[PDB]
């Protein structure tokens, strides 16, 4: 018989990593 | 500027491979050594180096760069070592090598491993990272029973509980009961003294071939001679024997490197001769911590960056070796001579021929203990 | 006929966030 | 029948990360 179709689509990514921390202050 | 070609068995990538590792391997022998004047040394340190290169999977760059150092890969050129390794532990543990060799990497309780580090660890080092639980008394119990598996019940259980601080442990295993090519006679294998130094003396079991036939060499700068006995499934030990008895192996232990032992194989001259080997049954149960690290890898147990495992600022803690290690009269069958009795300390080390790696390597002061 | 295939790949991780804002003076 | 089909596609990128937190003082 005929190929199933493509798979469902993969989940979300994985969240961004929290930023860096600021500058000095003045 | 030109230079001569390299060794043609170096140029193959496993054999390559197999040399990087097992020179790591010479050099923590050397600091075990050192480490303990008296007593065997017996110490089969592959699967110590294996569960390093599989941790360096989930190392980043300035830490990976320190696992590499010290496992002999910044030397080597190979996109893809890591299935070189794969490759080079399928060689090694093919049933007629009778060796067991298993790594394991053990983490702290609770911890969330990235599988962008489960699944390569698993296609190239066919291993399955251990997850503890808290609770000490079953901990223990999962690892006996891992090693119990890996190695046919064949090395004995800890009765060490883990420390309670432990972040990432590695483990080693290996046991080899290897098989002569020609066979030693029982009915020659008599009591015998062997001499733990000049004065002192002990009556051990040694087997005896009259006519035995091997290949020899003496070395007259290291002042000992070398007999190599092959072993089946294409295996070797080379032994190390000096002239003088003396407990004092400093000379040819601080030469151990796989070129060393690679260009002995290719000079040793086939001869007859009188060998008496003593029967060999040893074990090693054991932290390797501090032998790695003043092997320049002091760093893995300080902040390390092993971002590709988990976001948890991980950390190296302990590093465990078990080896059981024997051999006896038995072997395959019956396939002026010079004088080779192993009756004082000597070294041996047990070679694979197709790759060269080193799969044992002992330090027998005693094989009384 | 034929069954559907397995669900693709989990998506990138997203974008850092940006650095932080400044200090006191 | 006939053989499973090809994997689906891969998911959209992921949230972005929080902002850092502030800077440290300075006189």
């Amino acid at each position: 018989g005929p190929p199933g179709p493509p798979g469902p689509p993969g989940l979300k990514g994985h969240n961004g990593l929290p930023g860096p921390p600021g500058p000095p202050g003045p | 500027e030109p230079v001569e070609e390299e060794d043609p068995f170096f140029k193959v990538p496993v054999n390559k491979l197999a040399a990087a590792v097992s020179n790591f391997g010479y050099d923590l022998y050397r600091l075990r050594s050192s480490a303990s004047p008296t007593g065997n040394v017996l110490l089969s340190p592959l699967s110590v180096a294996t569960a390093l290169s599989a941790l360096s999977l989930g190392a980043e760059h300035r830490t990976e760069s320190v696992i590499h150092r010290a496992l002999y890969y910044d030397l080597i050129t190979n996109p893809d070592i890591h299935s070189t390794y794969k490759e080079l532990l399928a060689s090694v543990t093919a049933p007629e090598k009778n060796l067991k060799s298993a790594s394991r990497i053990v983490f702290e309780r609770k911890l969330r491993v990235k599988s962008s580090f489960v699944a390569p660890l698993e296609k190239s080092y066919g291993t399955r990272p251990r997850i503890l639980t808290g609770n000490p008394r079953v901990d223990l119990q999962e690892i006996n029973n891992w090693v119990q598996a890996q190695m046919k019940g064949k090395i004995a259980r800890s009765t060490r509980e883990m420390p309670s601080a432990l972040s990432i442990l590695l483990l080693g295993v290996a046991y080899f009961k290897g098989q002569w090519v020609t066979k030693f006679d029982s009915r020659k294998t008599t009591l015998q003294d062997f001499h733990l130094d000049e004065d002192r003396t002990v009556r051990v079991p040694m087997m005896s071939d009259p006519k035995a036939i091997l290949r020899y060499g003496l070395d007259s700068d290291l002042n000992c001679k070398i007999a190599q006995l092959p072993l089946t499934g294409s295996m070797s030990i080379i032994f190390f024997l000096p002239l003088t008895v003396t407990q004092n192996l400093t000379m040819i232990e601080e030469s151990l490197t796989s070129e060393f032992i690679h260009d002995i194989d290719r000079e040793l001259k086939t001869i007859q001769a009188v060998l008496t080997v003593p029967k060999l049954k040893l074990s090693f149960e054991g932290e390797l911590t501090k032998s790695l690290q003043d092997m320049k890898l002091q760093s893995l147990f300080e902040s390390p960056d092993f971002s590709k495992i988990t976001g948890k600022p991980v950390k190296l803690t302990q590093v465990e070796h078990r080896a059981a290690f024997e051999w006896n009269e038995e072997g395959a069958g019956s396939s002026f001579p010079l004088d080779y009795h192993l009756n004082q300390p000597f070294l041996f080390v047990l070679r694979d021929t197709d790759t060269g790696a080193l799969l044992f390597i002992g330090r027998i002061l005693d094989p009384s203990s | 006929p034929g069954p559907p295939g397995p669900p693709g790949p989990k998506g990138h991780r997203g974008f850092s966030g940006l650095p932080g804002p400044p200090g006191p003076p």
